[PDB]
């Protein structure tokens, strides 16, 4: 359930306030309109290997 | 980094290297910010004076993307004890701005509770370096990657000879001939998730390399992530 349920849908973190899951993102990504997603703000974000 | 494979273009981009006078590898570390390095507060009793590398993968030639760095401030965790390695955890703050590129970034610092239950239940974390190749080996002249198995805390105290502290967890294999060596200490412990890399552990300690019997020990960052915040603002 929730958060145990794959992730709660988020891309990084999860949490669950009062029966509802709730998403956040690491410093340097921004969540996305769908409350879910974690975008990128600037270039080389945290987390991600260099191309 | 005994077993692994090498760390191939862009793959291991927050790795560091604590680097003593004779421009000599002797600790690990990893890129937190253009200001921040993480590393094992034991690896400060190794060298009189030391500076920073990264963007490395071959010690034996100039790729292009390689940069040292001055530490202006040494952060070390007041409460560790050289006895049993608890809170084995620093920080270093430098002199000049780190500039991200190919094989140069950071690696992410995830929320506590989150990578506690679902990070470190993860099946497996990833430590780096260019730690020695076997126990009895010379350091690595290229970086090495390795796929370590989270290990079951109550294994893990069973298999040690010495403590196993709240502040410490384990990773790596009962028999198989792979583990992190002498030289990967201070280094990076990261764990994926969905192509993101958050880190989870710091290389600490182990009885030898690879022993049959033995697991690798690392610093439970998560434990410290307040401190790690505090420590990064001054
Ligand atoms: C048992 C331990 C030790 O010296 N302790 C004393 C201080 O308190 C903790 C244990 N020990 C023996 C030699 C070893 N040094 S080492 O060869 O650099 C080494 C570090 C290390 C880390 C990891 Cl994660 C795996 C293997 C190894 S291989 C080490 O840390
Ligand atoms: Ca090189």
């Amino acid at each position: 359930k929730l958060c145990s349920l794959d992730n709660g849908d988020c891309d990084q973190f999860c949490h669950e306030e009062q029966n509802s899951v709730v998403c956040s993102c690491a410093r340097g990504y921004t969540l996305a309109d769908n409350g879910k997603a974690c975008i990128p703000t600037g270039p080389y974000p945290c987390g991600k290997q260099t191309l | 980094i005994v077993g692994g494979q090498e760390c191939k273009d862009g793959e291991c981009p927050w790795q560091a290297l604590l680097i003593n006078e004779e421009n000599e590898g002797f600790c690990g570390g990893t890129i937190l910010s253009e200001f921040y390095i993480l590393t094992a507060a034991h690896c400060l009793y190794q060298a009189k004076r030391f500076k920073v590398r990264v963007g490395d993968r071959n010690t034996e030639q100039e790729e292009g993307g390689e940069a040292v760095h001055e530490v202006e401030v040494v952060i070390k965790h007041n409460r560790f004890t050289k006895e049993t390695y608890d809170f084995d955890i620093a920080v270093l703050r430098l002199k000049t701005p780190i500039t991200f590129r190919m094989n140069v970034a950071p690696a992410c610092l995830p929320e506590r509770d989150w990578a506690e239950s679902t990070l470190m239940t993860q099946k497996t974390g990833i430590v780096s370096g260019f730690g020695r190749t076997h126990e009895k080996g010379r350091q690595s002249t290229r970086l090495k990657m390795l796929e370590v198995p989270y290990v079951d805390r109550n294994s893990c105290k069973l298999s040690s000879s010495f403590i196993i502290t709240q502040n410490m967890f384990c990773a790596g294999y009962d028999t198989k001939q792979e583990d992190a060596c002498q030289g990967d200490s201070g280094g990076p412990h990261v764990t994926r998730f969905k192509d993101t890399y958050f880190v989870t552990g710091i290389v600490s300690w182990g009885e030898g390399c690879a022993r049959k019997g033995k697991y690798g020990i690392y610093t439970k960052v998560t434990a410290f992530l307040k401190w790690i915040d505090r420590s990064m603002k001054t």
